[PDB]
């Protein structure tokens, strides 16, 4: 693949089937499954940064509890807490040491977080 | 402080409390109810 031109994950997925049935010893079922597989890989990816830190997944899943700024949230993602119901699982004591969250607003965001996710 | 208050207190008002998480108000269920009291009395 690489002594054929190809560099990135997103070269593989989104280059004309055309060229990819070129390469010796490719036939349309391989490649077909190579470009899922490049998807599927390209896909696992984003998702995983996404959960890391609050670019999408914790942007919008641990974000859900009204109060939780993007930044909050990668903070929350930062100690492991990914989703709306990691936070609804923490104590205001997990999270005490979250700089920007005091007791209080650790507090209505966990109830927050618990009123949707047990109560909704 | 005593067991009388804690009896009082409904399971709705123990979630608001701070730093009390759904493990730990199952325990404070289990516990009373091995010595025959319920959460709301």
């Amino acid at each position: 693949l690489v002594e054929e031109g190809f560099s990135t994950l997103e070269e593989l997925a989104y280059v004309p089937m055309k060229e990819l049935l070129e390469i010796e010893g490719l036939d349309e079922p391989t490649v077909e499954a190579l470009r899922e597989r490049a998807k599927n890989a390209l896909a696992t990816i984003a998702q995983a940064q996404e959960e890391s830190l609050g670019d999408n997944k914790p942007a919008d899943d641990l974000l859900n509890l009204e109060g939780v700024d993007r930044d909050l949230a990668f903070k929350l993602a930062a100690r492991g807490v990914c989703t709306l119901e990691d936070l609804a699982e923490q104590g205001i004591d997990d999270l005490a040491d979250i700089e920007g969250l005091t007791d209080e607003k650790a507090g209505a965001l966990i109830m927050a977080a618990r009123n949707i996710c047990w109560f909704g | 402080h005593y067991i009388g208050d804690l009896v009082q207190r409904t399971e709705v008002e123990l979630l608001k409390t701070p730093n009390l998480g759904k493990k730990s108000l199952t325990e404070i269920k289990d516990v009373l109810a091995s010595r025959g009291l319920s959460l709301g009395m």
